[PDB]
């Protein structure tokens, strides 16, 4: 987990 | 789980909500290769932000874990920018719509070397949709299949999340047909009109690969500046 | 145009009957594999699946109709498409293996001879697997390749009309498929449930085709393997 | 004069 992608899936609204 | 119990209305619905706004280009100017590449990049790069957002709001995507997740956007976002551009364009015949102030005529491709071959890939979809008389309904029913399929056989107790990808792939084939049953098509119609749109994904695919080689190999000749989520999302196609 | 007054039963009886043979390998067991002679083992091989594919599509219905250009376009667009369902098809019944020929059953190691094929490898063996899970039919199995064939170029094309005329055969070779599901006592929903799933399948084939040219294309410029004049000229039609 | 233009006759 250190991918942008995977930053933004965490944190979408 | 939500995606399996809906309604077919209710995930029309739900789909049409979740629906990404449309964005303007940060396009008074004269166009040149690094100008037009810079445009169309930073464009996509923004819609990119969007899209990720909006897949958290297809039935059955907040299901699957993060690695899935990631994964299914990696296989599927040129494709998703590319049905998504081709929607746009539908009334535009001859020309695309990146953005409501970036109406690009076909020639205009001509400015990015092997530009115009992609282009004419896209034309041709758009009036494809356009004689199929595509309807927003149908087009965001599409959009969610490319999402959950493209990376789908692509994949121990992972067999029963590809089983639960599955079921929700069912349950949007289900909508599709529930549309055209309520706009009155018959049986058989139901049946070749559902082909004819799952087909047009084969085109899709076609040219996100075509695309993707082409980005490729701009990565490496080092010309546009590239964000790093776009270079991120381009080296998953390594 | 004789195709669109076959029935569904007359259309897959023609699709049956036009199949092309299975075919052996040139595979000499005296000698281990290298990256080269394995390469040179299965464009071989294509190389001859290929002159028996071009007579199977002049026998798929409504091919004959269209001029040697746009018969010349589909197949550019399609063949390796077409070769790659077939040998997913041959090994259906192998779990974790390719049959390329009945004397070339290869694992996924096997693969790893070639730089880059691994990953063709494990696409290609997914797939087989997806149509094993789905116990897909020989009938259902040749109406699929007739439909790679006549749809991958079908986009790329009054040669509108010629268009309107490949979409009638397709919508004919739809209305074949839900036929053979009903028959076999699917239900409605289970019928274009079931349609629905293997022409998504379609675009995964699409998928390992394209991946397919872009490895065949950089082997060729590394002088991997010779390849027939036939095999560069295809080869040529997808280059970019 | 492709190849493949020529099979496709016969
Ligand atoms: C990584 C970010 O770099 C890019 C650059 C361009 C594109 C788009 C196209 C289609 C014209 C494109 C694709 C590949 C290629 O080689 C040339 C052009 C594009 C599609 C839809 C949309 O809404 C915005 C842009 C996508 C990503
Ligand atoms: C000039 C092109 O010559 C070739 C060479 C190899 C292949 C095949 C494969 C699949 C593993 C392959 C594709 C691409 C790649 O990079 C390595 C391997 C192949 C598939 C089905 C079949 O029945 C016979 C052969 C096709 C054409």
């Amino acid at each position: 987990k250190h991918k942008i992608l995977h930053r933004l899936l965490q944190d979408s609204s | 789980s939500l995606a399996l119990s809906l309604t077919a209305d209710q995930m029309v619905s739900a789909l049409l909500d979740a629906e990404p706004p449309i964005l303007y280009s940060e396009y008074t100017r004269p166009f040149s290769e690094a100008s037009m590449m810079g445009l169309l990049t930073n464009l996509a790069d923004r819609e990119l932000v969007h899209m990720i957002n909006w897949a958290k709001r297809v039935p059955g995507f907040v299901d699957l874990t993060l690695h899935d997740q990631v994964h299914l956007l990696e296989m599927a976002w040129l494709e998703i920018l590319m049905i998504g551009l081709v929607w746009r364009s539908m009334e535009h015949p001859g020309k695309l719509l990146f953005a409501p102030n970036l109406l690009l005529d076909r020639n205009q491709g001509k400015c990015v070397e092997g530009m115009v071959e992609i282009f004419d890939m896209l034309l041709a979809t758009s009036s494809r949709f356009r004689m199929m008389n595509l309807q927003g309904e149908e087009f965001v029913c599409l959009k969610s299949i490319i999402l959950l399929n493209s990376g789908v056989y692509t994949f121990l107790k992972s067999l029963e999340e590809k089983d639960h990808i599955h079921r929700v792939l069912d349950k949007i084939t289900d909508t599709l047909i529930h549309l055209m049953a309520k706009a009155g098509l018959t049986l058989q119609q139901q049946h070749q009109r559902l082909a004819q749109l799952l087909l047009i994904l084969s085109h899709i695919r076609h040219m996100s690969n075509k695309g993707m080689e082409h980005l490729y190999s701009m990565k490496c000749k080092n010309v546009v500046p590239l964000s790093d989520l776009l270079l991120e999302m381009l080296d998953a196609h390594r």
